[PDB]
């Protein structure tokens, strides 16, 4: 009834789908086989499924996401692991060549030919459905698969379904820590192509979770692995209420509507509370008001930029588990009498709060506790400011001297293109300093 | 076997409750080359799995009986 | 299905290439006599990268291994993992090389190229795919150096938008071994720049020095050198392979690697090297290897980079590692060693993880230093080469072949503006 | 009283008549020996057979068809084949030489001397019938048996007979593969003689069967079996309301004048859906919706042939198996409403449904699907001449310098029939474009 | 019925004629006495193509052997396979031939050819069908040149209207063994053009290349040269006796080859060839059968197919294929290498598929080319005949036996009009 399709680009969006459904199978109940096991006929109702799994007339639960990737080793492997029969065999396209952290051969020369494949298969997607909420689209801005080929296939989305809202989930190069050194190139080229051209954009780091994975969870050497359930965690908090029961639901096309207050400024920051580990769980008195400020701690944001450096536009603020609708009022009033957390003056009141009765599941052979009650705080600032001035600057500094642009010129790209992005973002960023002001 | 211990049967006649009934469906060959494709429609034969679940079949008994004899005409004297 | 297609010009080739199929055979599960007695599925998963398929479950080399003495085919097929090869992938003259270009390219390299083209194609586009030519080769020689540029340069033709991969053991002065080597190394060097898409040189008195002071072995005699190639090659190949958490494959190593398109030449390095006597004594934790990776005695090119300048590093880890803590140690790393690194490029290390390690250790890593020091090899051969072109010496040896002395300037002219290249990036600013 | 006599003609006529009446006595329960099987003693109500196969005074079933072929292999291999015992012996008529891709020397040579007997078999068959419906002729464009002398028997029906409907299942050639070399020639021949002397000419292309299997069926390997199994059920689906009952039956007659504006467009295209597989087919619901919206397809067409760059004038659907009117209804709106779709403008009720309510049989070996729902979707789209543009090119690059003729003027063909027949199709796709405009 | 005539003549086509009987009977499961001991009923379904029943099912191949002296005829009946034929249809004459086209042609051969008429005319109207005659000349000896053509001449002017075919073996520029060898073969293709359906012209130098390239063998004699021809007659004359998929006659096969009449000179091959060892590593599935054919190595004509253009290609394929495989395949090399290909024959491969494969390999393809490479052959014939004729050499036998310089004359032209008619169709373009 209320739809979430979603399509993960890039390698880490395929990772961060199969951490995603990992958690959406567990906390639904289906085992991976498609299936509901432990004799589902107890219970009348549970219909929540049919947000992210569709249904056959056997009754599979065939879930509503396509994984797209140029290179087939993470798809391959999704494709031999565990979740086999889960997924559709058309549902994990892959390709033969690789991007190869090049957005202008992921977007001019390779994304052509896989394009329409895909295209057919969301049409696909969204024809076996009743009335479709909302795309939900994974990609990292590293460049390659995630960046080129998402631009062109949020392009061709935009153009073939009108106004549909269509959530980004990008993984954004970290000031320090990264692992590319095209990553302004893809991201001054991608910004273009999703700012004016897409709808609200979740925009995450990778050391930020780094160091919450160090502090919170008090673990020193994982992978990847913890970083994709973690936002999993985050994504299901997010489209929990769609699917789930509870007072004062928050809707998909509710929350853009009631977050972001202009037309480009759709670029809001995530933060999950409270991530702890079990022994550290078993220690506090984990509560509404703790969690709430817990939320507002600049150590605990997944965007590397401290916003008390800037001004808070709009928050609004998803509850999860035992939690009633007094003691959130008693929390946002005892954060708005803080001076140092900052509000813009057009902006009275600040807050969207809503609040869903079931609590987040736990995964099995995770590092998260079993907690009762959880946020998932989503805020439209100012902060990401100094991120992309920062980006700007690496850009300028390696398009000083035209770094790496002949492979862009070589597979066909105009040199004035990075200039346009370029001005275009150093518009965004004059549109956003005098929104602040 | 039965196709009713099995799966649905809808007013399905005797000939497809026992699939066992079906005989030729094998014609076994010589050495096993020689094996060109145009026979291989002589396959494998229906079983309990590949067979009609449902046999909705006109009958026309009634409408040939009369069709032979001929519609009503107007003879008579009133 | 992302493939390459291997080629080994020259005996250092031939020999240097059969160590590579014998260690990667090994690591993917492959008997000598070329059946899959593989314990993993995941063995046989990624093999089409490098074997095709025959009757009977028998998988053979993509290898079209070229020479043109007959006792390198001997010394190659008489060798463990020599039968595995296809014999229709031998082609050869009868003929002898002579240490020299001119014979090499023009007179008899340039009628076994017809037939050598001719098996390449056949064995290139029986295929699907066909990311990669990977030629292996020695500078210096004969036909490592002008059969294998000729073979570039028609290959390169055919196929002008696929990968080319060049193992090149460039001559060093130290070893010497040879008095033509500087004119070959010099008028080859000329194809390789301008053909190539990546070309990894190593250094004979790279790999004797890191089998001295590192392996501490007495006396490696012949083979413990193409091993450590072989392992190299092994390490920056793998991601066309098992798969792993963040790969990078020929073209993302490649994209990533030259900032300019005559800038392909790289120093290699698989660093987790450690003597008998020592590997019960040190551990192998990611900083104890990526500091003994970024050590320069672990390198595999004579070039000291303390004396120049980092364009852009890489770091392909295997092993199942953490990967906060390889992405701190390459941050770590520039931030330490600011000053070798060049300013106009921020994160200049590219990092790739497979989980799979190779046979032996549990974790190990490659390293592909593309650094404005490679010009000192480059240097010295120029060096060499004009100290014998001015009063005419074994010139005669290839102009009776057929030369003439403009073709010589040409290639002393190309090696100069190319060192003067390296140059203008070890000495230039930010803005 | 409703009954079909099915005549195949050539070599591609005997391979499409093994695989459809090795469907008809699969689905009709009839072993290959002509057998029918324990009735309980009483033979019961069913007299869905008579259609195909004749009660003779036996309890046996000899089909209603004639098997001709020149050469005297592909049909002797049916005499010694696993249904050497269906057929009567003077039904699988053959010769002793053969036609040789040759329109002249199926039509003036060793072709007319069979023709005689050919026209006595029809004649017994057609005096033992009861109701005939219409003739079904199955052949193939690519010369010699499955043109001339299909041509010469389609003439000498029409003499005799008439009236009644002589529909054509005509395998035609790719644009691109092709395995005869004067094909070109064969099939501008031969239309001539199919337009004024056949009612429907329905036509199939084998590289749309390639491309269909090698996508939807997961076989990177098909053949003729597959081939014709497909042809075979679209046949089968096409005269199955007559054997079977159903709601809304579409006899032959009805989709005959519910599907032809004019007496020059008689060339519909078929398409069969759901053409899946069934490790694909497990995860989908197959509803009437989605198997129409996967039945207008450009990748699931027939013929090689998008109808984007054309009209369609008429649209029958055969429903075959478990489906509701209110969802063909319910299709056939949305169809209507969607863009890319366009009807011409003088038909705006253009598309009869026909309910049946038995499910497609399943052939064990087979590689389709097994499913309870299916269309057979007979469109008259004005894309059709595209094929026949192509045809007029290879026709006039071979024609210029008169390659291949010498064979033709050896065996018949006066040198103006090859004009007068490019002048025919010609004027024919001039009518084409002009009902399209 | 279909069934097909064989006359065979000189000792090249007795020799090679032998070796295709007794490979045709172990295909068809026929002892040397003449015994069906088969295994299978689809041997003895078509047995009657090749084979004329006898009293108590022994089986007498339908073939006239003709030669002008003993020798080869009490050679063949001698050796193995020689006890099957018919004793009535060794026609020979107790004079010599003399390698002499004159000689064969006029002399006492003029009267031999009655008998050999009469045998086959019985052998003729003891039949039902015929599809028609094939014979297997020599082209440069007294009898090929001589007895074939003028039995050609006489069946084409007897029966009209059914399919010739002769294979024949055309002189080569180095390994000759005949100094008339080029008068021979100018006065014998005169004949061979206006009175044969289609010509399979096979060369030994080309032979002997495929059998020291491909198959090994260090010595390949006559025994492996008459396979390869026995295995190509074998190959091309298969639908006739098999059943299966979708097939081509001989009819057929002439109907789509040959566009214009004079343009029946086909260039053959084989092409499962794999050496000894070869085998193991050797993976057997259409795309590489199809680039075996398509392979200028494997051609049993000399002439090299990238000098000019496919006119139509035949491909008759044995053994349960996908022929969407084979299709995509003959499209795939068109559209790789149109060049070769002429423009106003759109798609001109025919393509056959048997499911029926020889004895031995899984996987069968037989080549046919018409091509308008066999021009540089037959320019290159014309070349010797009239370095040889311009000073009168060696026409003095001709000429004292009796035939005119206008016949030589004659000859020559028709060779150039022929040439000229290969030419016109390989620089003509559509438009
Ligand atoms: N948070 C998170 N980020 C990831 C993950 N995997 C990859 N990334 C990010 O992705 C960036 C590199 O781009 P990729 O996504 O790996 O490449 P791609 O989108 O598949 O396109 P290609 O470069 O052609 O392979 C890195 O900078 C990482 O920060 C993951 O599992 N979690
Ligand atoms: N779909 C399909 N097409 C076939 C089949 N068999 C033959 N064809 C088509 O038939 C064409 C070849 O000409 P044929 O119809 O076979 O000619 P013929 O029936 O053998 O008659 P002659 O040429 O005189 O021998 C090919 O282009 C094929 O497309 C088949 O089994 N299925
Ligand atoms: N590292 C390494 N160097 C080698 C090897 N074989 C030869 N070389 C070097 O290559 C040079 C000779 O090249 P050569 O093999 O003769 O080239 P070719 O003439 O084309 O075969 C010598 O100076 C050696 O130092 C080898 O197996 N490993
Ligand atoms: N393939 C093949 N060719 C042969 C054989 N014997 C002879 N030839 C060729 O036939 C040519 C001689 O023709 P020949 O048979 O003597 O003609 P004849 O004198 O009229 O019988 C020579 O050039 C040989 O190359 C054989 O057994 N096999
Ligand atoms: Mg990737
Ligand atoms: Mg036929």
């Amino acid at each position: 009834m209320r739809e979430c399709i979603s399509i993960h680009v890039g390698q880490a969006g395929v990772q961060i789908g199969n951490a995603c459904w990992e958690l959406y199978c567990l906390e639904h109940g289906i085992q991976p086989d498609g299936q509901m096991p432990s004799d589902k006929t107890i219970g009348g109702g549970d219909d929540s499924f049919n947000t992210f799994f569709s249904e056959t007339g056997a009754g599979k639960h065939v879930p509503r996401a396509v994984f797209v990737d140029l290179e087939p080793t993470v798809v391959d492997e999704v494709r031999t692991g565990t979740y086999r029969q889960l997924f559709h065999p058309e549902q994990l396209i892959t390709g033969k060549e690789d991007a190869a952290n090049n957005y202008a051969r992921g977007h001019y020369t390779i994304g052509k030919e896989i394009v329409d494949l895909v295209l057919d298969r969301i049409r696909k997607l969204a024809d076996q459905c009743t009335g479709l909420q909302g795309f939900l689209i994974f990609h990292s801005f590293g460049g390659g698969t995630g960046s080129g080929f998402a631009s062109l296939l949020m392009e061709r989305l935009s153009v073939d379904y009108g106004k549909k809202s269509k959530l980004e989930f990008a993984i954004y190069p970290a000031p320090q820590i990264s692992t590319a050194v095209v990553e302004p190139y893809n991201t001054i080229l991608t910004t273009h192509t999703t700012l004016e051209h897409s709808d609200c954009a979740f925009m995450v780091d990778n050391e930020a979770i780094y160091d919450i994975c160090r502090r919170n969870l008090d673990i020193e050497r994982p992978t990847y692995t913890n970083l994709n359930r973690l936002i999993a965690q985050i994504v299901s908090s997010i489209t929990a209420s769609l699917r789930f029961d509870g007072a004062l639901n928050v809707d998909l096309t509710e929350f853009q509507t009631n977050l972001v207050p202009y037309p480009r400024i759709h670029f809001p920051l995530a933060t999950y509370a409270p991530v702890i580990s079990a022994e550290k769980a078993y220690h506090e008195q984990l509560s509404v008001a703790e969690i709430t400020n817990a939320c507002f701690e600049p150590a605990n944001q997944m965007v590397k930029c401290d916003p008390r450096h800037g001004k808070y536009m709009a928050c609004c603020m998803l509850y999860r588990g035992d939690v009633v609708p007094k003691d959130v009022n008693a929390a946002i009033a005892t954060i708005k009498t803080k001076r140092t957390i900052q509000f813009v003056d057009w902006c009275p009141t600040g807050f969207k709060v809503g609040i869903n009765y079931q609590p987040p599941t736990v995964v099995p052979g995770g590092d998260l506790a079993k907690v009762q009650r959880a946020v998932c705080m989503l805020s439209n600032t100012t902060a990401i400011a100094e991120a992309w001035a920062r980006l700007d600057h690496k850009f300028d500094l390696m398009y000083a001297k035209r770094a790496f642009v002949h492979w862009y010129v070589g597979e066909g790209m105009e040199e004035g293109e990075f200039s346009e992005a370029r001005e275009d973002l150093a518009a965004l960023e004059k549109d956003y300093e005098e929104v602040g002001v | 076997a039965k196709t009713s211990d099995h799966y649905r049967t809808q007013n399905l006649p005797h000939r497809f409750e026992n699939p066992d009934v079906f005989e030729g469906y094998n014609h076994k060959p010589q050495n096993p080359l020689y094996y060109t494709t145009n026979m291989g429609y002589g396959s494998i034969p229906p079983t309990v799995d590949t067979v009609p679940t449902c046999f909705h079949a006109k009958t026309n008994k009634f409408s040939e009986h009369l069709g032979k004899c001929g519609m009503y005409r107007n003879e008579g004297l009133n | 299905m992302r493939e390459i297609v291997h080629m080994q010009a020259g005996q250092c080739g031939n020999q240097i290439g059969a160590k590579f199929w014998e260690v990667i055979s090994d690591e993917h599960g492959i008997d000598p006599t070329g059946t899959y007695h593989g314990d993993s599925d995941l063995q046989l998963e990624r093999i089409n990268v490098y074997y095709n398929e025959a009757t009977g479950g028998k998988y053979v080399p993509r290898a079209v291994l070229v020479d043109l003495e007959p006792g390198t085919m001997d010394s190659v097929r008489s060798g463990p993992f020599g039968q595995i090869f296809r014999p229709d992938n031998f082609v050869f003259g009868q003929s002898g090389a002579g240490n020299n270009w001119a014979k090499g390219h023009y007179t008899e390299g340039a009628e076994l190229v017809d037939s050598v083209l001719d098996v390449v194609r056949k064995e290139a586009e029986s295929c699907d795919c066909l990311q990669g030519f990977q030629l292996t080769h020695s500078l210096g020689g004969g036909t490592g150096s002008g059969m294998g540029t000729l073979l570039i340069s028609k290959i390169r033709e055919e196929y002008p938008d696929r990968i080319m991969n060049t193992f090149s053991v460039v001559p060093s002065p130290k070893v010497s071994d040879t008095v033509v080597e500087p004119y070959n190394a010099t008028l080859s060097v000329h194809q390789l720049v301008e053909n190539t898409d990546e070309t990894y040189c190593i250094d004979n008195e790279a790999l004797y020095d890191i089998c001295f002071r590192t392996l501490k072995l007495t006396t490696p005699t012949y083979g413990d050198l193409n091993h450590l190639v072989s392992a190299t090659m092994s390490g920056v190949t793998t991601c066309l392979r098992f798969p792993g958490q963040l790969n990078a494959d020929l073209r993302k190593l490649a994209v990533n690697m030259v900032p300019f398109p005559r800038l392909h030449f790289f120093m290699p390095g698989f660093a987790p090297l450690t003597s008998r006597g020592s590997q019960q004594y040190r551990a192998l934790t990611v900083p104890e290897l990526t500091q003994q990776m970024f050590d320069a005695k672990n390198m595999m090119a004579a070039c000291d980079p303390r004396h120049g300048r980092y364009l852009t590093v890489a770091a392909i880890f295997r092993g199942r590692m953490s990967m906060k803590e390889v992405d701190e140690q390459m941050l770590n790393v520039q931030n330490k060693n600011s000053s070798y690194f060049v300013e106009w490029i921020p994160n200049n290390v590219k990092t790739a993880v497979c989980d799979i390690p190779p046979r032996g250790l549990k974790m190990s890593a490659t390293f592909i230093g593309n650094s404005t020091a490679i010009q000192e090899l480059f240097k010295r051969i120029s060096e060499q080469f004009t100290a014998m072109f001015r009063r005419k010496a074994f010139l005669h040896w290839y102009t009776g072949e057929g030369m003439d002395e403009m073709e010589f300037t040409e290639a002393e002219s190309n090696m100069n503006d190319l060192v003067s290249e390296y140059q203008q990036y070890q000495d230039a600013t930010a803005e």
